[PDB]
DNA sequence: CGGGAAAATCTCTAGCA
DNA sequence: ACTGCTAGAGATTTTCCCG
DNA sequence: CGGGAAAATCTCTAGCA
DNA sequence: ACTGCTAGAGATTTTCCCG
């Protein structure tokens, strides 16, 4: 199980706040549901709506991660 | 409770005031004389 | 002071002076001046200074018809990625839009379509086509082009790319397909350093993989939480995310217990 | 690597891909990719991302003709203050513009006039009128409205104010004069908390007073400086401002001596 | 600050200078100097004058700022009320006019002029206009040939009389004189607004009885009591409204 | 990191797993796992197939992604070269096609198709298309009545065959299969770019002789020497180009 | 003389830099010439061109200065 | 020495390259085929 | 540790009818 | 009840790389 | 010294054909 | 060799004012 927890924690999330029109940095996807996404940015837990998060597995992961 | 002035559709003249039915992040929906309209918040002043 | 308010109203009904002028000419505090201005119907002429944020879910596209060289180009864009499809249609009518939208639904997993209130997109043909393909239609506010801020932007980009390869193709449809090729597979940038097509492939693959992993985890990790019995989502070394009756909250390890 | 550059050029001549795509598909460093892109004639399509700064001297005005309700309103604005004059003219011809400009030169101390390349302002009549009044003409770049960024802005404001008092006057010229009144004397704000008219009076009075004081001081304070013999401007407790052959410099007390 | 107040009031008791002089001499806040001036018992810029003048068969409106000599002329097609009201509204928008002293003519008492005066907040009344009118006609006669029509000639004469005829005491042109007078008027109006704002306050210092507030700096408070100006530290006096 | 390299190469010598498995098992950088795989001697997604099909008197182009089964059909007015080149350019813009394996027809060998293939960088060759064509015609025959024309019927059949017919091993539809295969291809291409970038380097460690660079982390450097993978601290090995 | 130095140092200058499109705060006019103006902002001496400085004597000086 | 591409007058098509005669803060003056033009820096790329 | 080079990030404008 | 954005160009900050 | 209130400042958009 | 700006609306920071 912990393997899949760590797997789903490998993806990256780019999000935006409610009045912040610039795309925030690549967070760490902790949980992804039907309408919201729980992420951790700079060791701060946030809950961003599904309609404000691009979830990519950056395939420039062949050097780090 | 509230008042909302809006600029609806390619009409530079403003209009109002109108009741505020629901204010959402990005646009509001208001009721002016039994007319339910949707207006972007860039075109609506809320008092 | 009260005579100040009276004279200030009697003057604003004539000149329509802003709150600073009435606060300076009649010794009113800024609160009363703003209250005087905000009660006049003619002096409310500028809305908020902000911008919204369009829907950028991994299953919503934006369509729009642009005009170039006297022909009509129907352009759709995957919002979350920027992968665009385009096709020169003979007329900006409902049938062509419905046909192109059914094509796009056959190719990529579209779940929502966001258009302006053009007759092409507002028709019963695109509606029947959306009802058949399980597509949810989402029209923007009338006469608010910024609501389609993605696709219109792509329009610009698309046109620009045509302006670079227009002399490499005899007709126009060939040039439009070449511009789609260039914008999807030969122009990197964006968020992940990807091109458009690589980014959309990554978006969709990650959506599928994350859905599968989260489904499995939710099937296994079954812990009731107390902080009313909500559902546990993620607990790591200093925080706990709970889901309390359709309201996701985040609490510290304190003020929270797990069963 | 060199084969990389060759293939990258052979591909960019077809696709016209940005420097990131060529740096990613052919393992080129960003410098060589940018050098490849910057050498193509078709891939140079977007200029700088900046904005200039219009002339805001205390002796330069900006004129422009706007259209409202089918009539022509000639509007001038003192750039440094925002005090506007306006007049409804019967036709957007050279004679009316020259007459209004001679009026404005009679009223306020104008020394420069900045207009668009409208025929009204480009004519020989406004030129003879400017030559008679000692006014220096300064046309903006053709088809660059932002170069008159002040007056056009005022246009908006002026029109808005008319939209508030248009029903308080029968004709239009009366409403335009009322809007000028409201914008000059009943709408405070700006830099010094002034209205427009108070701010222009302050600007001109301060110009005159500062010119007089600086003239007197320069007449009295005569110190040659060495740091080549320049002229001394101001020396206070840690700095010295010198004027070395039409080049004003600022030095510390060190590396400077006064005679 | 404390060294300046007594010096300034002693200087005024000596030879009764004006408050601007005291402010510029001892670095005093202008409110304190105004109060020191008002401490001795022994111790206008918006008065425009309009008129009509006939010349070459056409009528010109002439508006003279009495206190400065700055002039504003305009050829109007007919000596009617509408054109007079229009010109007066223009002049009210351009310069801070607060009173118009006309000549009881047939047009300056019309209902349209009265409306335009009630709108711009201009008071109406009913001999410098004659000399300035003769001077303006002299300059028109001088500079007529340099223009074709009469409107341009009148505007050129106005330009000459406003910015090219220096005289008086200091040799300042009419334009510099009017901008200086209006700057002085703005200074007076701002000082009056400050006084009116600070007037309805009250202070209680060191205790002591009531006193009127004069200045509220950073940590110092300058008050007046029994026609005597004092200074105190802030936390030693509490202020209230009235 | 040091604990994982020996474990992974011993596991490969045991039963020769793949490099993705080693990377996901011991948290190794994919380059190191690729090298470990290449350390044993004993140890495609862009191949599209086009064809033309007649039905109801009209011709449809069918392009099948061989490795996945994802289909793309389009009713064209006439089986000519121009329309084939247009459809192929569309397909090249949409999906990352790198080779087209046609049937040596009268249109797929035209000069216009050859030009459109040379532009998009598509190689040309000259049996899964038959079964997929029969399946697509079956679905068209099924869903024909739900549309009026034939274009809409063909597009609906494509939709059904791409996102509503799940089979195979894991029950994934054709669309999910093709997006997964293309994601795998992108991963392979990025790993190949990384290897090609790191390949023309050289390192000198602890001294010692030449060695090929494998990974350059923060303060650790993973090198290879004499078919043996080692790790060193950064300041103990200097890198140069070649 | 020092009286007039202090007098010319009482005026206020609002200026802008070369690529800074927002109006800087009220500086202290130290010297005003034909083409340039030497000011002191936050105890830093600057030389701004004449075409980028509004020089006003803020008549809200009846409270401070 | 330099190269300048510009967008001159209500013509969305760009043109160039052209020699850079004088680059001032706000706008440049360039020489394209013996034609001396002035162009705002927002409409000119300089290499 | 610390100066340059280089990569990354921030700012911002045109155009999308 | 719904919503500006994208890419490039240049300035500015942060990281890298030996010395 | 330190919490609210209030003033001041920062951010930003519409419209200027 | 020349040039975006102005005002209001709301968010955010800094000052004031006693307790
Ligand atoms: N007006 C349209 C624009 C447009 O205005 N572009 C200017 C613009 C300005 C700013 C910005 F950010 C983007 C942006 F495009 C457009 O782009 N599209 O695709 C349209 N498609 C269809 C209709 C018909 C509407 C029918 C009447 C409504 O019921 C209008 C439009
Ligand atoms: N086009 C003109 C605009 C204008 O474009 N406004 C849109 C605009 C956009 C942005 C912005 F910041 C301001 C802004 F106004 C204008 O305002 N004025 O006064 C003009 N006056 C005269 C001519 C005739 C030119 C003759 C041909 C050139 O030789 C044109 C214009
Ligand atoms: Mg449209
Ligand atoms: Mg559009
Ligand atoms: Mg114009
Ligand atoms: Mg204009
Ligand atoms: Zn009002
Ligand atoms: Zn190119
Ligand atoms: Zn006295
Ligand atoms: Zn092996």
């Amino acid at each position: 199980l912990q393997k899949q927890i760590t797997k789903i924690q490998n993806f990256r999330v780019y999000y935006r706040d409610s009045r912040d029109p610039v795309w925030k940095g690549p967070a760490k996807l902790l949980w992804k549901g039907e309408g919201a996404v729980v992420i951790q940015d700079n060791s701060d837990i946030k809950v961003v709506p599904r309609r404000k998060a691009k979830i990519i597995r950056d395939y420039g992961k062949q050097m780090a991660g | 409770n509230f008042r909302v002035y809006y600029r609806d559709s390619r009409d530079p003249v403003w209009k109002g005031p109108a009741k505020l039915l629901w204010k959402g992040e990005g646009a509001v929906v208001i009721q002016d004389n039994s007319d339910i309209k949707v207006v972007p918040r860039r075109k609506a002043k809320i008092i | 002071f009260l005579d100040g308010i009276d004279k200030a109203q009697e003057e604003h009904e004539k000149y329509h002076s802003n709150w600073r002028a009435m606060a300076s000419d009649f010794n009113l505090p800024p609160v009363v001046a703003k209250e005087i201005v905000a009660s006049c119907d003619k002096c409310q002429l500028k809305g908020e200074a902000m911008h919204g944020q369009v829907d950028c879910s991994p299953g919503i596209w934006q369509l729009d018809c642009t005009h170039l060289e006297g022909k009509v180009i129907l352009v759709a864009v995957h919002v979350a990625s920027g992968y665009i499809e385009a096709e020169v249609i003979p007329a900006e009518t409902g049938q062509e839009t419905a046909y192109f939208l059914l094509k796009l639904a056959g190719r990529w997993p579209v779940k929502t379509v966001h258009t302006d209130n053009g007759s092409n997109f507002t028709s019963t043909t695109v509606k029947a086509a959306c009802w058949w393909a399980g597509i949810k239609q989402e029209f923007g506010i009338p006469y608010n082009p910024q609501s389609q801020g993605v696709i219109e932007s792509m329009n610009k980009e698309l046109k620009k790319i045509i302006g670079q390869v227009r002399d490499q193709a005899e007709h126009l449809k060939t040039a439009v397909q070449m511009a789609v090729f260039i914008h999807n597979f030969k122009r990197k940038g964006g968020i992940g350093g990807y091109s458009a097509g690589e980014r959309i492939v990554d978006i969709i693959a990650t959506d599928i993989q994350t859905k599968e992993l989260q489904k499995q985890i939710t099937k296994i990790q079954n812990f009731r939480v107390y902080y009313g019995p909500a559902k546990l989502l993620w607990k790591g070394e200093g925080a706990v995310v709970i889901q309390d009756n359709s309201d996701i909250k985040v609490v510290p390890r304190r003020k929270a217990k797990i069963i």
